[PDB]
């Protein structure tokens, strides 16, 4: 989401999103990570903060 | 160099040509019917390039036509 | 060939390896669709499932005997045990048929999928409906556009977009009953 008032919305997936990047990745691939949403920038550079693009 | 369609071989992608097509069709409905249409005819939103994992420029969207016709 | 078999129950699995377990293993849109494509069945005879979709809209989910789609090579007509056929469409009129009764769409162009089972999956953007087009600005729209002839490549690949839409407009307005 854009606004952050919405109580475990934007940071639930950003739990998922960090068990699907350790789930992909245990082969060396590249990943660029994106996030649509105010709300996903500022809790992606938190985890991922160099395939972040 | 590319090899495809004429859109695909203009540096055009299938999403940009398409919607194109849904551009220029939703122009031509009558004003009970084009005003509806032109609701999702607007582009707003904005984009950030991330180098570092802090910064980056910005480039903003207000097309209320529809999609950027020109070449980008 | 087939050196990885992935799929939704196999993302279980290996999300059970790596992630923990207070998540439980996310869903997927497979799960949402009770129609898949390689099982038999659903045509019986006559009339096949049809599925007319815009991003904005869903305009047909009935059951037809015929659907004559507008593809690149020309308008081609699915009867009920067709081909499988992922076909694009150029702009042109999308007939549903059901029988005598007539719902014919002019549509921006988008693919049509028919599928080993039947079903037909049209996919648009934009379907004009051929009563609320305007007949006034299709021949306004096209005088410009036949007129621009232009330097660069992506607007002669956006005026012979523009013009193919026109043109068949024309030939969608005219001879109507």
């Amino acid at each position: 989401s854009d606004k952050g008032l919405c109580g475990g919305l934007n940071s639930n997936i950003t739990k998922y999103t960090r068990a699907t990047l350790a789930t992909t990745e245990s082969e060396g691939k590249d990943v660029v990570v994106v996030s649509i949403g105010d709300k996903g920038r500022s809790q992606l550079t938190r985890i991922e903060s160099q395939r972040y693009q | 160099a590319p090899s495809g369609p004429f859109y695909r071989v203009a540096g055009m992608s299938y999403l940009r040509y398409s919607n194109i097509c849904a551009d220029l069709l939703r122009n031509v409905l009558k004003e009970p019917f084009k005003a509806k249409a032109q609701a999702r005819q607007a582009i707003h939103f904005r984009q950030a390039p991330y180098v570092d994992g802090k910064a980056g420029a910005s480039k903003v969207y207000e097309l209320e036509n529809g999609i950027p016709k020109t070449a980008n | 060939e087939a050196a990885a078999p992935a799929g939704p129950k196999e993302f279980t699995e290996v999300w059970n390896k790596k992630a923990p377990s207070t998540l439980i293993v996310p869903e997927f849109p497979s799960n949402y669709t009770a129609v898949k494509a390689v099982g038999e069945g659903q045509v019986h005879g006559d009339a096949f499932p049809v599925n007319f979709y815009t991003p904005h809209s869903i305009l047909s989910q009935a059951q037809k005997d015929t659907v004559v789609l507008p593809g690149v090579d020309g308008y081609f007509g699915v009867k009920a045990s067709h081909v499988p056929t992922i076909a694009q469409l150029k702009p042109g009129v999308v007939e549903l048929h059901s029988g005598a009764e007539s719902e014919k769409f002019f549509v921006s162009g988008g693919f049509a999928f028919v599928h080993p089972n039947g079903v037909t999956d049209i996919c648009v953007l934009e379907a004009a409906t051929l009563d609320q087009v305007d007949p006034a600005a299709v021949k306004s729209a096209l005088a410009a556009a036949s007129a621009a002839q232009p330097t660069d490549e992506f607007e002669q690949a956006a005026n012979r977009a523009a013009i193919e839409l026109y043109s068949a407009l024309e030939s969608a307005v005219e001879a109507k009953a």
